């Protein structure tokens, strides 16, 4: 949603990968 | 009224934040030569817009999206990088370092003014609550 | 205040420069008559009296 | 309360002493140019009952009467005197000056000026017949040459008044020549005589006697003496404040 | 307590000389002459302990403002006229780091002195609800 | 509307 | 006659205030070169005067008139404003910075102290009128 | 609307906020050949009005209008550009760099002392208002 | 009178 | 007779 | 006097001059 | 009129070219 | 009694 709202569920991890 | 402003100034705190971080990234990658995958660096750029929840026209400053600005990609000829197309070109990113550079000290401006703005109203109305007694 | 007067003496030794950059490149010319500039300084103020 | 109007006053005569300088420095290459010299006098405040406030204020004592480096040019109407020595111009409000610009012009009609003002000869305004070749003698002796006509016709028509007068005797007018004190001009007359006793050469031409070294130092010490009087305000500004906001 | 007024503003009144003196020396660091033609002699108060009738304990009272002792500087302008016959001009003795180390502790004997004029004052306020 | 703000929407650039 | 003390500080506030907002006036027009007239801007300085009638041995502070300042004009050479002189001698305000912002904070000082004195002698009024109560 | 001396130092503001745009922009465009429609740019210069509001008393700085500089553009002999005259001089404009350079920091010590004013004020006006209460 | 003070709304009005 | 207060009156004056 | 007492006399108009 | 004053028209929109249209 | 306060006390001084 909103990108400072409240959720119910926790944010996906996020992660940086050198090469996809 | 006034209780609204804390919604206000905090919105163009973190407008300007992503402003400044979008510009840092650029900064960051203004050398780049690919990504994760065989793409180069596009310059990020933030779009402001104004976020009017009610009806009253005005407010505060919010951040629709990040786009990635459609300037002609840089091209240096190096044959011998398996990233070079046809013609043994390689994309290179269009950041603009002046620009980047004004940008930072532009948001960090605006992040001190909006700073000033709270801090005065929060004790207007740290100070209302006196009102009478 | 003094910006004025030292902005006046910075614009004197560019003029005095142009001049002598003109003089300099009018080295192969023929018939050409150097330019020599002078200079004089603008009205003193007094603001009392001895 | 009355230290921060002290702290103000040598701020302000130190801005005084800075335009002086810088007025100074602007004129490095004006020709024939005395430098004004700066003193900060102090002047102590009478009262009761403990004498402790004394305030500064910017002088300019007369000018510097030090020669400049002559520029040797070969031009026959530029000229030099000696030291402590004086051209003598017809002034602007039709009165005398006195200058160290050597640099006479000539106009179609043939009279001699200095900055546009005539030079004074002898007889009056000194005029030279209309375009003749002019040279300048040792000794303020003027001698004029038609052109192409025996150079055996040459003949002088006049002598430069040249005077000697130094800087007690000496004041900066404000249309930049220099005339008599009061003082000296009660003993020495109204219009000094000529003085036959000073050399002039032709062909050069004499500059400016700023010092640049002097120059540097005296905008050294303007800036630390005015950090210093901003110093003393702001120390006088916080006390006032705390002493009243509180004793009320 | 009253007594305590009267210290405290004869050490306002004392210490106020002091920087207002120290103020003058430092305007007058490069001045070189004065109306007479004498040159400027730095000046210096002296601070004595006002208890004449309160026997070793008193106030201050500044007994005098006296010219410093100090040899006064030299510079060779023999052009000067104030320059003696050897051609040498007389510039004051004034101290710069001195002078601004006296106007910062003055500065703070005076604001402690304010503080404890207050202290008082407030104290002699509760005095006067004694008994309710 | 608004658009980027800061260096991109400050330089003169011809419409498309 | 605590009263008569609402008219002395009062009346030190408005002089204070007129003498405050001169010196303001006088150093955001440093830099003027024109008037409404045409006529260059004029430094101007008020007048402190007992506020006395005739009789009465001491009162407050009133401002009498607002004089031009003594000062001469500062000369600048630009012959190529439109605004000159015959020989181009443009002349500028003689306004003292130093000596403006020094009349500011005077100014504003002595505003405070003034406003201490009205405080404490509203306070000895309600007081006196708990007198016997 | 705004008190007299918030009226004259925001005033002093503004003005001292259009010279350097005025400045900065001559220095942008010191070595323009052309503008949008074929003609050299001519320096700008902006005057500064007194806006007395009263009679003679007081008041701030106004702008009336930007003008554009009356001086010899400067002449550079190149025949082969489109804009050459039949001599052949393409006209350079007339801003001089030490100028602009001094106007731009005259005007920032302005624009600063004038901050300096309105922050000295605002704590005597902040002080003020417990005057009642 | 002629002058306003500084406390004053704007002259201008 | 009062006079112009600050920095006019506290500074040097001419002597006439 | 002592500086801070009380006399009836006024103090003398005092004047700091440049050049005696 | 006055740079600062109040309307009820909004400005017209800051355009900048850089060739003669 | 007392002397000078401040810098010119606390300085050495040579004996006298």
């Amino acid at each position: 949603g909103v990108p400072g709202a409240l959720s119910n569920q926790p944010a996906p991890p996020n992660e940086a990968p050198i090469a996809t | 009224a006034l209780l609204n402003i804390f919604d206000i100034a905090g919105s163009a705190l973190a407008a300007q934040s992503k402003r400044l971080n979008v510009a840092a990234s650029n900064l960051a990658n203004a050398d780049s030569v690919t990504g994760p995958d065989g793409q180069p660096y596009r310059a990020k750029q933030v779009v402001f817009q104004v976020d009017a929840a009610p009806g009253q026209a005005t407010g505060g400053v919010k951040v629709a999206s990040v786009i990635e600005s459609q300037a002609p990609e840089k091209l240096v000829y190096e044959p011998g990088n398996p990233l070079a197309d046809a013609n043994g070109y390689v994309k290179m990113p269009n950041v603009d370092v002046v620009g980047e550079m004004v940008n930072t000290m532009s948001a960090s401006r605006s992040y001190q003014a909006n700073i000033e703005v709270l801090n005065t109203v929060k004790s207007m109305m740290l100070k209302t609550l006196t009102l009478g007694q | 205040s003094s910006l004025w007067i030292a902005k006046t003496g910075l614009d004197a030794q560019q003029t005095n420069m142009d001049v002598i950059a003109n003089n300099l490149a009018n080295v192969s010319t023929n018939g050409f008559k150097r330019q020599r500039a002078v200079f004089e300084d603008l009205l003193y103020q007094t603001i009392r009296q001895p | 309360d009355h230290a921060i109007y002290t702290a103000m006053g040598a701020a302000s005569q130190t801005l005084n002493q800075q335009a002086v300088t810088a007025s100074n420095l602007a004129n490095a290459s004006t020709p024939g140019f005395r430098a004004q010299l700066n003193a900060l006098r102090a002047v102590p405040v009478d009262g009761l009952s403990l004498a402790t406030r004394t305030l500064v204020t910017a002088s300019t004592p007369g000018a510097d009467m030090t020669p400049g480096q002559l520029d040797y040019t070969s031009r026959p109407l530029d000229v030099a005197l000696q030291q402590d020595g004086w051209l003598v111009v017809q002034a602007a409000d039709g009165a005398e000056g006195y200058t160290r610009n050597g640099n006479i012009q000539v106009g179609p009609t043939g009279q001699l000026t200095i900055q546009g003002h005539p030079v004074i000869g002898e007889g009056g305004p000194i005029t030279v017949p209309e375009g003749s070749e002019i040279t300048i003698a040792a000794d303020g002796t003027i001698s004029a040459l038609n052109p192409g006509d025996p150079p055996n016709t040459v003949a002088p028509v006049g002598r430069l008044k040249l005077v000697k007068a130094e800087g007690n005797e000496v004041q900066r007018s404000d249309d930049g020549l220099f005339r008599l004190t009061a003082e000296a001009q009660a003993e020495r007359g109204a219009v000094l005589a000529a003085d036959p006793s000073i050399r002039i050469m032709s062909g050069v031409l004499e500059g400016s006697n700023v010092k640049p070294v002097e120059a540097m130092t005296d905008m050294i010490a303007n800036a630390r003496r005015f950090e210093m009087q901003m110093k003393v305000i702001t120390s006088v500004d916080e006390n006032e404040g705390r002493a009243n906001q509180l004793l009320s």
